[PDB]
């Protein structure tokens, strides 16, 4: 026409000269006849104006044009088994988020497409509905309203082809489940697309084994009600007739190495056609091969049949790929560990050839220590290279430290406070320390120990320790009286065998005793050193200073420390008197346990533990009573008290004393927990268990003191069964337990409900 | 106590395969890849059967090679025990 | 909670030297990649502490 | 949480960041981020977010915040401040004193982040040689090149003590083709003289003997 | 959801005749099976295996029977109910097909097909015509269950169920099937005369598709109808299938046509005539919704059915007011009634049949 200029109202998000442009026509030219179609085009497929409106007075053009509302918040409402995080990523599917303008009219397909969503759940009968909010500077806030409606069960799970050989019943093997038993009441019948998927190759693999190998599937229907409450599945094949094989024989490349395959594809004759076994005998030979350092060969396995017999001859071949080496080994996951620290587990050495054996076993020594939390191996082939190699070590790492915090809980360290600490990873380096401070105002007992498990190279172990020790309560004057002491212990340790190993070592400590109740049993001891300065006297004071030799056996065998799940790990100590000295006596201590799965798959698992101890005299002498056993404080015996347990001391009762005979153990179910996920479920275990103990003395006699018990007894036996909670935490490993006893005796106490902070199993 | 096992690997009738006049690359064919190699010149390769296992015992084959500027051999050297 | 001192970064902590290295008579030092290198260039104006992060 | 027009909050940005109030400007900004998501000066918000993370020190977000920019803003003057950023972080990422009490050596740790930082350095000055940036990040790179000579230093340590006397010379190879430098280096040619010899390769100890008797005091 | 009940009403007695507790039961599942008819008695049986032999004007057994897998698993019985010649011929979850006399519970054969042995067959000069899941069209004897020959045809992965209504003329048989596409074909090999597609892809494999199935046509002279589930109720040529008409309509259940009208529900359960010849909806009741129902029937000259609550919902065939009603179970239905010539009747989910005044 003759439109000399333009004017725009209503665009407050772009620019007014991208808008003219977007049509042809412009100002400070003749503007053509088409001005009215080009707005229409060019403003509506900016798709960011809703409605435009414009007109021509002559010499110019004025636009009464609006942006379209752009979204500020898109949210739910009526969520029940789905999270908003997946519908804003179906949104982004869809094209649309936060910020953004649009039609308001494709809400019902977008409502379809999240139906779409909730058909791929499971559920078809659910509708869902929008909220507009029309809001001022050109928003809206968006709304979702849900009805989710119901899904289905399903109903039966009826098969075709299937007659001469039942799976009906059978069928249970699967994930899913067309049966609830009001005697097994768990979940519940709900289908899924993929989980058939899943059972159908697990039926196939049922019927691989029992003697077929031409079990196919014709087809896979499956149907429901108009009003979509439950579903019909159903299921086409063949079953052909029964199978065998006849003969195996192989083919390739190897290294001499025929005869021990021989021995892997070995069978007895006449039996049936597998491919389970098939499979595992394959990987077994992987295996193999791994171990003489091959990693990529090929295999196959070709049937050879003849119907007319119901046989297969099984073809086999191989190719050995072109050795290997390594060259080199990287580690991540170390920002608090050192290097050269795992390496040291590694039997595997760089540069040179490989196994894939070694590997494992790595990994095992690895996950030992417990200083890492999770592990991952891998496996690369370096670029440009047909035979170098490098490997791969990450890890998760932990914090594993702890603080320990006696109070004399149950009264073993009375009214006190013990105060310490322990760390075996000790600033990242292969190192261990532990130590306590421990007061009462009247109170002293302070103790450092150490360990380099590696102060020389192959797992050499050194360790110290030091220990002094103020006792003054008997201005209380009740019992347990006041004793000074102070020593040292030092030790060897090595293994020999790449499992086992072994400890020794020596101490010297100095001790002082004072104010000495009249209690019985002591001067029993007191005879058997020499003097006996009784009458019934307080003044009563000794002193007795050391040395002493003790030495360690250990058998370790498990996936890993820190909540473990197999093998079993046993520690032998046996300590003893030596010669010079003032006295004579030697005691041995086992601690035993023991893990074992169902599957390991679930972690449907049990633990056995159990103590074993023992002492004597020379001479036809008496140890101390202060080296006593003990038993009791809730960590080995649970539902018990500190030092608690066993017999007790008299003066002409009460107050139980500790001893020299102990057996005692506990017998576990160990469970998961689906109330949590993952995240910490790999963190943390729970469990029930029942336990059992026993204590005496052999030179505890009864023929003067008859008319009070015996000791000396093997009977008289304290049983309890109960649960407890066990997890991490940053202070350390945390434990709980609530527990019933049902075998008490006389002078015995207990708890029910009772905590621990530290290390033990 | 420990074990170890150090070098390249040999099949000892390789070694029946080896005639001057070859081109390194017969020999990767035949091997696989050295590990020791001169990075001082003279264009040259090692090859080597350590290994250390138990409390005693010890023992190291090596074959070490010189080969001209057209990556085609000029001498070896079996030394098939150490000394 | 919410306020912390395990962690006071944002520090110049380096004195460290660099040298180089000449080669024997004869024979061959190796070969180098380049691929970790210094491109050298004059160094002046802010450096160290002394600079600023404060953004444009 | 208000909601107002972008000027104000960008204002109260500016506020909050002169009070060194990160966890009120972080919220700030997020919803700065939210509820103008194109703004006009959407970029500056960028990088206020990122000086957040770091005087915050919430460092991966920081991470994934530059990759995030240098994908979508390939290209505008003040990239500099975005890549040496990014160089900064990964360089606090491998330091700590959580064990530093005035004794500790934080070598012979994961070094890739290093290696992050190392070519992170390299490329801007590769880009951007002249910019004010520099004089540091330079010296910066040479502490990183001294910590990855003293990594492969130390493995070579165990390594010998133990007597894998091939392996370690294997590493020693590319400890050459990387680092002509690092005293370490010098003082690592020792162990090749140790090694060949434990080999009973003569022929070769003599060159150990030329390089070694080549160079002076270490 | 679900609407609820209007006011019981008359304007005609809500007549009972007597009934009987027969069979255990089939319970929740859905199936197409109810009884059929022959002189002086009905028939029916249960999913379990147990079948009767009847009166019509008594309802007491001139005999019963039962049979299982041979032990004695589940029979499964959910084919269909059908007479010919004296002879009964029977299917079941199985692809096992079982003709028995009508005198007596005997067998005259058993046989095996592929798929399950569905919905309701149907025989003509002999020559039984049966349908499944896999989409597999067998035709079979009469004195042996041999066949004579069978038509495979395209299936989907999902559905609401694989039925079929197959019916004939001139020796000319027609018969519907899943995908929306309808075959008319031979009765001699059976082999295809012509076919013709009617449905609508629009949806999602979910939304449409669900008018894949067909339940079931019906001719009336040289012209066919039909529809399936949210599709299209169809006007189609005997000869060739070509289309007069169509509406874009739905239900899922078999519908009827006699007069110059037609009359047929929905899937939301709502009731209406149209026209003979176009689909123009004279009217419409619209009250008993989302509720179960089974297709009608004529009697005495007005239209009935049952319900999941197990009442009448008895009508004026003209606008299809609620003339008559009838609480008569309380275990509800899931099929058909049936009527002839004197005489109505209704089996239970439950084992209990109504036979009606």
């Amino acid at each position: 026409f003759v439109v000399k200029d333009i004017h725009f109202e209503g665009l407050q998000r772009v620019a007014v000269g991208a808008a003219l442009l977007s049509m042809p026509v412009r100002t400070g030219d003749t503007v053509n006849d088409e001005d009215i179609s080009n707005t229409i085009r060019a403003l509506f497929a900016t798709g960011n104006f809703e409605d435009v409106r414009v007109l021509r007075d002559g010499d110019t053009l004025l636009v009464q044009v609006k942006e379209r509302p752009t979204i500020a918040s898109i949210t739910f409402s009526g969520n029940k088994s789905v999270k908003d995080d997946m519908l804003k990523q179906n949104l982004e599917a869809s094209g649309v988020r936060v910020g953004e303008s649009l039609d308001r009219t494709t809400i019902a397909d977008i409502e379809k497409g999240l139906e779409d969503f909730y058909y791929s759940v499971g559920k078809y009968s659910a509708s869902v509905k929008a909220v507009v909010t029309p809001l001022p500077r050109n928003r809206v806030d968006l709304k979702l309203v849900f009805q989710e409606g119901v899904s289905a069960e399903i109903q039966q799970i009826n098969i075709v082809g299937n007659h001469a050989f039942t799976t009906d019943e059978l069928i249970s093997h699967f994930q899913l489940r067309d049966e609830v038993p009001w005697w097994n009441v768990v979940g519940d019948r709900k289908y899924q697309k993929q989980k058939l998927a899943g059972d159908l190759e697990t039926l196939r693999s049922y019927y691989l084994d029992r003697g077929y190998a031409r079990f196919n599937i014709d087809s896979t229907q499956v149907s429901l009600t108009p009003d979509k409450k439950g579903i019909y599945v159903t299921v086409n094949i063949t079953e052909g007739d029964q199978y065998k094989l006849s003969g195996v024989e192989v083919s390739g490349n190897l290294a001499g190495h025929s005869a021990e395959i021989e021995q892997l594809t070995k069978i007895e004759p006449g039996e049936l056609y597998n491919g389970t076994k098939v499979t595992k005998m394959e990987d077994d030979i992987k295996k193999l091969l791994g171990r003489y350092g091959y990693a990529y060969p090929r295999v196959q396995s070709m049937p050879e049949i003849n119907d007319a017999d119901k046989t297969v001859k099984l073809r086999v071949n191989v190719d050995a790929g072109n050795r290997f080496y390594v060259r080199k080994i990287r580690f991540e996951g170390n920002d608090t560990s050192k290097d050269a620290v795992l390496r040291r587990e590694m039997r595997q050495m760089e540069g040179a050839w490989l196994g894939s054996d070694l590997v494992d076993q790595g990994k095992e020594r690895l996950n030992r220590l417990g200083f890492f939390e999770t592990v991952d191996t891998d496996t690369q082939r370096v670029p440009g290279s047909p035979d170098q190699v490098d490997v791969v070590y990450k890890v998760k790492e932990r914090n594993t430290g702890s603080f320990n915090f006696g109070i004399g809980y149950g009264t073993c360290s009375g009214v006190s406070f013990q105060a310490g600490v322990q760390q075996d990873n000790w600033l990242g380096t292969g190192y261990a320390v532990g130590i306590n401070g421990t007061k009462n105002d009247y109170q002293t007992y302070a103790e450092l120990s150490v360990t380099n498990p590696y102060f020389t190279v192959d797992g050499v172990s050194l360790g110290g320790r030091l220990f002094y020790n103020d006792f003054q309560a008997d201005d209380a004057d009740l019992s347990d009286y006041t004793n000074k002491s102070y020593g040292t212990d030092v030790t060897l340790g090595f293994p020999i065998n790449e499992y086992n190993s072994l400890r020794a070592g020596l101490g010297y400590v100095h001790n002082s005793l004072s104010n000495m109740q009249p209690q019985v049993a002591m001067w029993r001891y007191l005879y058997s050193m020499g003097e006996h300065p009784s009458t019934s006297d307080q003044d009563n004071s000794f002193k007795t200073d050391d040395f002493t030799f003790n030495y360690g056996w250990t058998y370790n065998k498990l996936d890993r420390g820190y909540f473990p799940t197999d093998g079993s790990r046993v520690n032998l100590t046996g300590k003893v008197t030596i010669p010079g000295s003032d006295n004579e006596y030697y005691k041995v201590t086992l601690d035993t346990a023991t893990y074992v799965p169902i599957d390991d798959d679930h972690k449907w698992v049990v633990l056995g533990r159990t103590r074993w101890g023992y002492g004597d005299g020379l001479g036809g002498k008496e140890m101390p009573f202060y080296e006593n056993f003990y038993a009791g404080g809730s960590s080995t015996v649970r539902g018990f008290q500190c030092n608690t347990i066993g017999p007790k001391a008299v003066y002409f009762s009460d107050d139980a004393v500790g001893g020299n005979a102990m057996a005692v153990a506990s017998l576990e179910f160990i469970t998961p927990t689906p109330f949590i996920s993952d995240k910490y479920a790999n963190s943390v275990r729970t469990s029930f268990f029942w336990d059992m103990g026993t204590v005496w003395d052999t030179n505890w006699d009864s023929s003067q003191y008859s008319g009070y018990p015996d000791y000396s007894d093997p009977s008289n036996i304290r049983m309890s069964a109960g649960i407890a909670l066990q997890w991490m935490s940053p202070l350390g490993p945390l434990v709980f337990s609530y527990a019933q006893p049902f075998k008490k005796y006389d002078g015995d106490k207990a708890e029910q409900f009772q905590f621990n902070i530290g290390k033990t199993w | 106590r420990p074990d170890i096992n150090q070098g390249n690997y040999l099949t000892a009738n390789d070694v029946s395969k080896i005639r001057v006049g070859m081109t390194q690359q017969q020999v990767a064919y035949a091997l696989g890849t050295p590990l020791m190699s001169d990075p001082f010149g003279t264009n040259t390769w090692f090859y080597v059967f350590r290994q250390q296992p138990g409390h005693e015992g010890v023992t190291q084959q090596t074959l070490t090679l010189t080969f001209n500027s057209s990556g085609v051999l000029t001498n070896i050297d079996n030394k098939p025990a150490l000394s | 909670r919410y306020k912390r001192q395990v962690s006071g970064d944002e520090a110049y902590l380096e004195a460290a030297p660099l040298a180089e290295l000449h080669a024997p008579a004869g024979m061959i030092l190796p070969v180098t990649s380049g691929d970790y290198a210094i491109p050298v260039t004059n160094g002046s104006g802010a450096v160290g502490k002394a600079l600023d992060i404060r953004p444009p | 949480v208000p909601d107002n027009p972008p000027n104000e909050i960008y204002a109260t940005a500016q506020q909050k960041l002169q009070d060194g109030n990160w966890r009120q400007a972080i919220t700030q900004l997020e919803a700065l981020d939210n509820r103008y998501p194109f703004g006009p000066y959407s970029q500056q918000v960028q990088l206020d977010l990122i000086y957040a993370y770091y005087k915050n020190a919430d460092l991966p977000l920081a991470q994934a915040a530059i990759d995030r920019f240098i994908r979508l803003n390939p290209t505008h003057p003040n990239i500099d401040y975005v890549m040496y950023m990014r160089g900064l972080t990964n360089m606090a990422l491998d330091d700590s004193a959580l064990q530093g009490f005035f004794g500790v050596d934080r070598s012979d740790r994961d070094p890739q982040h290093a290696r992050a930082a190392f070519s992170d350095f390299s490329k801007l000055v590769r880009g951007y040689p002249n910019s004010q940036y520099t004089t540091d990040a330079t010296k910066r790179l040479v502490f990183l090149k001294d910590r990855l000579a003293k990594y492969e230093y130390s493995v070579a340590e165990y390594y010998t003590e133990r007597g894998a006397w091939v392996a370690v010379v294997n590493r020693v190879e590319g400890m050459l083709r990387d680092y002509p430098d690092t005293q370490a280096t010098r003082d690592a040619l020792p162990l090749m003289e140790n090694a060949y010899r434990q080999m009973q390769m003569n022929a070769q100890a003599e060159k150990v003997a030329k390089i070694i008797a080549a160079n002076s005091s270490n | 959801k679900m609407s609820p009940l209007p006011t019981v009403e008359n304007q005609f007695t809500p007549t009972t005749a007597w009934s009987t507790s027969v069979g255990s039961g089939i319970g929740n599942f859905y199936s197409n099976l109810h009884p059929a008819l022959a002189d002086n008695v009905v028939y029916a049986a249960d999913r379990a295996g147990l079948v009767k032999a009847l009166n019509a004007d008594d309802g007491k057994e001139i005999w019963s029977v039962s049979l299982a897998e041979k032990s004695k698993e589940p029979a499964l019985l959910s084919g269909g109910v059908t007479v010919s010649g004296g002879h009964v011929y029977i299917g079941s979850e199985k692809a096992q097909v079982y003709a028995l006399n009508t005198s007596d519970g005997t067998v005259a054969w058993q046989t095996k097909v592929a798929g399950e042995a569905l919905s309701r067959p149907v025989v003509s000069d002999g020559l039984v015509l049966i349908h499944t899941s896999n989409g597999q069209l067998q035709a079979l004897n009469e004195a042996d269950g041999a066949v004579k020959w069978t038509v495979n045809l395209d299936m989907p992965s999902l559905s609401l169920r694989g039925e079929s209504a197959p019916t004939t003329a001139f020796g000319a048989a027609v018969v519907g099937g899943d995908n929306g596409r309808v075959s008319a074909v031979l009765m001699e090999q059976g082999q295809m005369i012509w076919q013709q597609r009617i449905s609508q892809a629009t949806g999602s494999t979910e939304i449409d598709r669900l008018s894949d199935v067909d339940t079931t046509p019906v001719v009336v002279n040289g012209v066919v109808f039909a529809l399936a589930y949210n599709g299209n109720l169809t006007a189609l040529d005997l000869r060739s299938g070509q289309i007069m008409w169509k509406r874009e309509l739905g239900s899922v259940n078999d519908f009827i046509v006699d007069g110059n009208r037609i009359y047929l529900v929905d899937q939301n359960d709502r009731v209406m005539a149209l026209t003979i010849d176009g689909g123009v909806t004279l009217w419409t009741q619209s009250d008993l919704l989302h509720r179960l129902l089974t297709s009608p029937v004529l009697y005495n000259g007005n239209l009935v059915v049952g319900d999941s609550e197990g009442y009448l919902h008895w009508i004026n065939v003209e606008d299809g007011r609620f003339v008559a009603q009838q609480k008569v179970d309380s275990s509800g239905f899931q099929t058909e009634p049936v009527a002839a010539d004197g005489k109505l009747l209704i089996q239970a989910k439950d084992g209990t049949v109504y036979s009606i005044t």
